[PDB]
């Protein structure tokens, strides 16, 4: 049976450079994720449903910036390091909990642009806590059954073997109708901005500007958590009996998981910072 | 009450009623407000908090 | 330590949230709209309309897309004290759009459109209205379209580059001036819509006009502007 | 006979008055005072948080018992509350939801409300029926409701959106007594302890003493600069003090016939919802547009206290009759106590 | 203001019934209902009790589990479920209402009732000073009560009834809580006590004033009652 379970060989300039990315990332990602913890807690009032996915949100992406380092150093264990699993699972718990709150935002915005009327009585601060806290039990629980599932056959940390249909389940079915729900809610919210009765100039700006950041806030998702996924489904193609592939999608997924962690930056600078609510808080 | 006077008429009647009532000096009812404000100035939580247990509201 | 009679008492005080805590859905679910004249703007004949859809302070509470909607009419904001209506929705305002010639009966050497600008400004001007959108209604289209071809509105207003004697020109004139009139052009939206009392959609339009708003401030609310 | 005559003699009424009253005044409260110790920084803590109101607080009066509050919200509703355990005793709906003020009768068994409809309705809570009922619909005022206070049973006075104040009556149900002299908007009521005078500000800044027997303003006070928005008398009986668009709070006289003093400072710059006097009249509490309400000493006209517990703006301001506690109800459909 | 109770007749013993109570002229959702009975050769005797949201329902220690009670607000009835009846149960029923707030007067208007015949502690215990003492028109009466444990509460306000039941006639609240009358008796009547021991003073005696004054203490929810003082002209 072919292993394949060998260490990645990078050069010394692809090497450094990808140094160069993760420091740039796990300095600039932190400073604006903490600014925003320390804004969207005592600096801010009136906690609204926004401004409670915005804190969970925040929250996810820094213990996501603060867990990457262990990944990092544990990740060439490759056989039982149970150092490398809780870093793994905190990893992984944290960006799906990034994932579906972005879902869960695209679903906020999906029922106040397109029905404003029906989410007068749908919308609510602690409908907001609900929607967070069962997330952070979903996303817990699924990673819970994940380790589960890869220490009876085969293991959870990244060099394992056998990642099962049922083990890599998780991936595939908690990104694929995420996604498919972030794209119909930024659909119907793009085209509801667009059928408004015309007004002064003021307003046009104004939901061109909204669309602007619902295109942005899609495509960022879509740029950071695709290519991922699209590795992580043609990786269930071949199983047991791979082949010298293998390394390659290793390599592949080992590159597209720095754009995957680029995601906690990039969501700071299209959720955060160019809402005009933050910089008027902040400034 | 002729050629619609009496809008004028009956405000200048009631300034002159209110010309000669009688008024006190400012001092007498500035020493009478200070004498009732000093004389009930007990039992009122407000000036003088009472204790815990003669209060309905902290017992 | 409560008694028998506490216990009742708090039974009861428990009833008596539990029935406003179900009331709090229709209020939170309720859309207030407070309607305002501005003299002869057919506020008889809209009010008319109105109850069809329906069917000195006068309340019409109706149901449209399973949300309540509830239009306060004042019957005809001069005493600093209305401030009640800083939590409505939006507030209709009607002007005839036939005032151009049509001289207040007073008679004071003042057009009625010049003296319904003026409410308008004076009512748009007000700070508990910040918050609140604007409806602006401008009756008797038909009426002022066949005005406009007797007697040029040039006449008695110097400022209209337009074209005279048209229709469509006329109507951008009269929303400019409403629009230019209020001082914020930005917290709320202005809505502005030319209809009689033949037709009977008029208020599908206030209930865009109030899809739009509510959008508008849950834009607001969702840090998207 | 003439205009200009009578403008003339208006304008020479006027000016005696002025000139008594000047004449009148050798000395000032605060000179007086001057020499009375300060009350001192007072902390009044919420004791009690009222909520339940589904919309903003818009008014409050307390009763005899000094147990029992009455407190009416925008959305049509008037809750009639326990003080000591917080429990609803009654929740009424109301004809129209928009509300301005709600009176609590001496005796507890009848209540008032009124605003913007000019409807004024009295219930009564001691029913066999045991649902409060509606018992009367008095309505022949021409303007909005904007203030209530219950005489006894079956006397109570009222205030318009008009310039006139009405004294009705049960046993008939129309209006007893009629008061036109003011010029402005009516705004808020407050009977004197022997309920036989009040005071009445308007729009303007004349603040107007009617008597309830008589039926003519005996006294009026011109000295506000915008629109009288609360009343209180005070608790001997001869003074009273009225709350403006302004942050000064006037303290006028009904012996002297004069102003006191003027509770004012630099810093606030809002108006003035409610006014409301202690037991003792030492301290004297304003209910302000801003989010928080001022304790001022009455004699030595200083801000002694500051109550920011309530969110929004401060509507009603009461003071119970023993002095134990004091309500305040905001727009953030809170009613806090105070002790 | 009135209850109609119907219901009863002559039943075997360890059978059912269901007696039903109407009521009219008040809020029947808003008031809290007691049924209670009386022997033909005792004193009145709380059975049930229920809420006026249906909420707080208890039943008295001789009937607990044994009977049911509930109500229907839209139909303004009450309706007791009663099984295995024995030779206590015997006895005139009545249907009390009662609202309960901050000078409310609990237990002010009782149903006429209806009768039931059959073929066949850790509570308080109210006791009369004497079971009956002749009156004379014109007079004054003192009627002595004693409590088990004194009825004053940590509120401030005890818990003593009063009430007078004419010969042939159903009870009326008479004095509610020791302190306050009831709404529609003269104000000849008037109660006292420090806790335990209770007084209460009748003067200027009438025909209407006979019959068998009863007490009740309402601290616990088992309500008991008292012996009955009789007056008789
Ligand atoms: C209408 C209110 C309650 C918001 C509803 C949002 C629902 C429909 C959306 C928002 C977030 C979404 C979740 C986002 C990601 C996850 C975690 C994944 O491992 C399982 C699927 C699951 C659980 C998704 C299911 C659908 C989901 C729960
Ligand atoms: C594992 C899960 C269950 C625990 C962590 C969930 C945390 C991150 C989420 C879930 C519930 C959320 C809280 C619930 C209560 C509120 C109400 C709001 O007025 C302030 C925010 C606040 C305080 C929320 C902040 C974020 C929150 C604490
Ligand atoms: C902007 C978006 C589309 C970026 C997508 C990045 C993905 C698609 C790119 C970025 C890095 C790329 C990988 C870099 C490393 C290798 C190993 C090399 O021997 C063959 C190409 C291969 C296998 C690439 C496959 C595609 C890849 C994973
Ligand atoms: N950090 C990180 C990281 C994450 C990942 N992600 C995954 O392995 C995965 O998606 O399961 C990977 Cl495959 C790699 N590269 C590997 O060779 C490996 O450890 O598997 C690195
Ligand atoms: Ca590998």
């Amino acid at each position: 049976n072919t292993c394949g379970s060998s260490d990645l060989t990078w050069p010394p300039a692809i090497k450094l450079g990808f140094y160069a990315y993760l420091g740039v990332l796990l300095v600039l990602g932190l400073l604006l994720n903490s600014l925003a913890l320390w804004v969207f807690c005592c600096r801010m009032q009136q906690w609204t449903e926004t401004r409670i996915y915005m804190t969970n949100l925040a929250v996810a992406d820094l213990c996501l910036l603060c867990t990457l380092p262990f990944v990092l150093h544990s990740l060439r264990d490759t056989s039982d390091t149970p150092l490398c699993q809780l870093s793994q699972g905190i990893y992984l718990t944290n960006r799906y909990m990034s994932i579906s709150l972005v879902t869960a935002i695209a679903v906020d915005r999906y029922v106040a642009v397109r029905h404003p009327l029906r989410a007068r009585g749908l919308r609510s601060p602690r409908q907001a806590a609900a929607v967070c806290a069962v997330l952070w039990v979903l996303v817990i629980g699924s990673l819970v059954a994940r380790w589960l599932l890869g220490i009876q056959e085969g293991g959870f940390c990244f060099r394992s073997t056998r990642h099962n249909f049922n083990s890599m389940a998780f991936p595939l079915l908690g990104f694929y109708l995420p996604l498919a729900v972030v794209v119909f809610c930024s659909l119907k919210v793009v085209t509801a901005l667009a059928q408004r009765p015309p007004t002064d100039v003021g307003q046009a700006e104004a939901t061109r500007k909204a669309a602007r950041m619902v295109w942005a806030n899609l495509l960022v998702f879509v740029v950071c958590f695709l290519p991922l996924h699209v590795g992580l489904t043609v990786r269930l193609a071949v199983g047991w009996n791979a082949c010298a592939l293998l390394e390659t999608i290793r390599r592949a997924l080992y590159i597209t998981s720095k754009l995957s962690d680029a995601n906690c930056c990039l969501d700071a600078i299209c959720y955060y910072y160019m809402a005009k609510e933050f910089q008027e808080a902040s400034a | 009450n002729t050629a619609s006077i009496a809008q004028a008429r009956k405000l200048v009647e009631q300034l002159k009623m209110e010309a000669n009532i009688d008024r006190i000096k400012v001092s007498k009812a500035a020493a009478d407000l200070m004498a009732y404000c000093e004389a009930h100035a007990k039992e009122d939580p407000l000036l003088t908090p009472v204790p815990a247990s003669e209060n309905p509201f902290r017992e | 330590t409560l008694s028998a009679e506490d216990k009742a008492a708090v039974e009861r005080s428990k009833m008596i949230d539990k029935c406003l805590s179900r009331e709090k859905t229709y209020v939170k679910r309720l859309v207030k709209i407070l309607l305002l004249g501005a003299g002869e703007s057919g506020k008889s004949t809209f009010l008319k309309q109105m109850r069809i859809i329906h069917g000195g302070i006068h309340e019409y509470d109706f149901e449209i897309k399973n949300v309540p909607f509830k239009m306060v009419d004042v019957g005809g904001e001069r005493k600093r004290w209305f401030e009640c209506f800083d939590s409505v929705t939006s507030i209709l305002f009607l002007v005839s759009s036939s005032e151009f010639d049509q001289v207040l009966m007073e008679d004071r050497l003042t057009n009625r459109l010049t003296e319904s600008l003026n409410i308008f400004e004076t009512i748009v001007n007000n700070r508990v209205f910040s918050n609140v959108s604007i409806i602006l209604f401008l009756n008797k289209t038909d009426l002022l379209e066949e005005k406009v071809q007797i007697v040029s509105i040039k006449d008695y207003f110097l400022e209209f580059e337009g074209d005279p004697h048209c229709l469509r020109d006329v109507q951008k004139f009269l929303v400019e001036c409403f629009r230019n009139k209020r001082r914020d052009q930005q917290q709320k939206p202005l809505y502005h819509h030319f209809t009689t009392a033949i037709n009977t959609e008029n208020i599908r339009l206030v209930f865009r006009d109030v899809k739009d708003t509510i959008l508008h401030d849950n834009l607001k609310q969702l840090m998207l502007q | 006979s003439e205009l200009d005559q009578l403008r003339q003699e208006a304008e020479q009424l006027k000016n005696q008055i002025r000139d008594a009253r000047k004449a009148c005044a050798d000395a000032t409260l605060s000179q007086i005072t001057n020499n009375i110790d300060p009350v001192g920084r007072i902390q009044m803590r919420t004791r009690r948080t009222l909520r339940g109101h589904l919309a903003k607080i818009y008014a409050m009066h307390w009763g005899t018992d000094s147990r029992l509050l009455v407190s009416a919200s925008q959305d049509g509703k008037l809750i009639i509350w326990d003080s000591y355990t917080t429990n609803k005793v009654h929740a009424i709906p109301l004809r129209s939801s928009w509300v301005m003020t709600c009176a609590y009768a001496p005796s507890g068994n009848y209540v008032a409300c009124g605003g913007l409809d000019n409807i004024c309705s009295i219930y009564n809570l001691k029913t066999r029926e045991g649902n409060v009922r509606v018992s009367r619909e008095l309505a022949g005022h021409t303007g909005y409701l904007s203030c209530c206070r219950f005489l006894d049973d079956n006397q109570i006075v009222t205030s318009s959106g008009d310039t006139t104040c009405a004294l009705w009556d049960i046993e008939t149900g129309q209006q007893t007594t009629t008061f036109t002299g003011h010029t402005g908007d009516v705004m808020s009521l407050s009977l004197a302890p022997d309920t036989r005078l009040f005071v009445s500000g308007a729009c303007d800044a004349s603040a107007k003493l009617w008597d309830v027997r008589e039926g003519m303003c005996r006294q009026t006070f011109t000295g506000h600069e915008s629109d009288i928005n609360a009343i209180c008398f005070f608790p001997n009986g001869n003074a009273f003090a009225t709350g403006s668009d302004d942050a000064t709070c006037r303290l006028f006289d009904l012996r002297a016939d004069q102003e006191l003093m003027t509770y004012s400072h630099d810093n606030i710059i809002c108006g003035i919802t409610s006014v409301s006097f202690s037991k003792s009249g030492r301290l004297l509490l304003a209910g302000y547009d801003d989010f928080n309400c001022n304790v001022w000493d009455a004699l030595k006209a200083d801000r002694a206290g500051v109550l920011a517990g309530h969110d929004n703006r401060v509507s009603c301001l009461g003071v119970t009759d023993d002095g134990m506690a004091v309500a305040t109800g905001s727009w953030d459909s809170f009613l806090k106590i105070w002790n | 203001v009135q209850l109609v109770e119907s219901g009863g007749g002559l039943v075997q013993p360890g059978g059912s019934r269901k007696l039903s109570c109407s009521a009219s002229g008040f809020a029947f959702s808003s008031f809290g209902m007691h049924w209670v009975r009386q022997a033909p050769e005792k004193g009145l005797e709380w059975v049930a009790y229920i809420s006026s949201g249906s909420g707080t329902i208890y039943y008295a220690d001789t009937v607990k589990g044994r009977f049911t009670i509930s109500r229907d607000d839209p139909k303004n009835t009450l309706f007791l479920q009663m099984t295995s009846l024995r030779s206590e149960d015997t006895a005139m029923y009545y249907c009390v209402r009662s609202i309960y707030y901050y000078g409310s007067s609990p237990f002010d208007f009782w149903g006429q009732g209806t009768t039931l015949t059959v073929s066949a502690s850790a509570d308080i215990v109210m006791t009369q000073a004497t079971s009956s003492v002749p009156v004379t028109p014109g007079e004054s009466v003192s009627i002595s009560c004693r409590s088990s444990k004194s009825l004053l509460h940590s509120n401030g306000n005890t818990y003593l009834y009063w009430f007078l039941q004419r010969p042939g006639q159903s009870p009326q609240l008479l004095i509610y809580r020791m302190s306050n009358l009831a709404s529609g008796v003269p104000d000849r009547f008037s109660g006292s006590g420090s806790g335990t021991a209770f007084t209460l003073t009748i003067s200027r005696l009438e025909a209407e004033d006979v019959g068998v004054y009863y007490c009740m203490q309402h601290l616990e929810y088992p309500l008991t009652f008292g012996a009955g003082t009789k007056l008789e002209l």
